[PDB]
């Protein structure tokens, strides 16, 4: 019964290879979304600035990298801050959430909705234009 | 036809699964090198930002804090009490590298 067991030991290895392939495909697609959202943001701001003939005021703009804490408008926040600004302490009387900049970018639509399998024709046009030619297959796939 | 010999078929299939794996591994280092070369570099120096309007619309009707802190900075949240205790929530920020910037967006 040699042959039978060696068939098992190759289906084991194959299953192991297959799921490591699934993980790296997901990780790769996440990297591709980050590339699209970032280049998309840099271009939108580039054209915006070369229309206003000027870069936005120092405020009114949040530069990457950042994270966002959001809470209801009626939440009471109080804060302590150290002098050097190396330590902050915030109290909230209601729940909050925290989001990384990349997921804010996805919510803005900068990943062209690919993060949701939903993509316009004018969205996959630009999404595919923002990646190297060889990874356009992935982008078309993530738009179902 | 040749009885069994799923071996040569399974062995051949495992060969291609290696080709698929190192193709993905190679595509990742592509996107990674591609990512850093558009970020770190200087004609995109001042173009990596979102506006007040961008952020407010992702979280319509929320008070908003934008934290700008060195990476690895500790962000600590106490696990809350259950009901029958006062449900208070808290964020503790402590950096070692440099100061932290917190922007009230609202």
């Amino acid at each position: 019964g040699e042959f039978a067991q060696e068939c098992q030991n190759l289906e084991v290895e194959r299953q192991r290879r297959l799921e490591r392939i699934k993980q790296k495909q997901s990780q790769l697609q996440e990297l591709i979304l980050q590339q699209i959202a970032f280049k998309n943001l840099v271009q939108r701001n580039r054209h915006a600035e070369q229309q206003a003939s000027r870069p936005p005021p120092p405020n009114s703009v949040i530069h990457l990298p950042f994270i966002i804490v959001n809470t209801s408008k009626k939440t009471v926040i109080d804060c302590s801050i150290s002098n050097d600004k190396f330590e902050y302490l915030f109290n909230f009387d209601n729940t909050f959430e925290i989001h990384d900049d990349i997921e804010v970018l996805k919510r803005m639509g900068m990943a062209c909705g690919l993060e949701s399998g939903s993509c316009s024709a004018e969205d996959l046009k630009m999404a595919r234009s923002l990646v190297p030619k060889a990874l356009e297959p992935y982008v078309t796939e993530m738009a179902q | 036809r040749e009885i069994a010999d799923k071996l040569i078929e399974l062995k051949a299939e495992i060969e291609e699964l290696q080709q698929r794996e190192q193709e993905l591994d190679q595509h990742k280092v592509w996107v990674q090198q591609s990512i850093r070369n558009v970020t770190e570099d200087v004609q995109n120096s001042c173009l990596a930002y979102v506006t007040h309007e961008d952020i407010c619309r992702c979280f319509a009707g929320d008070t908003l804090l934008a934290i700008r802190a060195p990476s690895g900075t500790s962000l600590e949240v106490p696990i809350p009490e259950g009901l029958n205790g006062q449900k208070k929530y808290q964020i503790h920020l402590k950096s070692v590298s440099g100061p932290i910037e917190v922007l009230l967006v609202n």
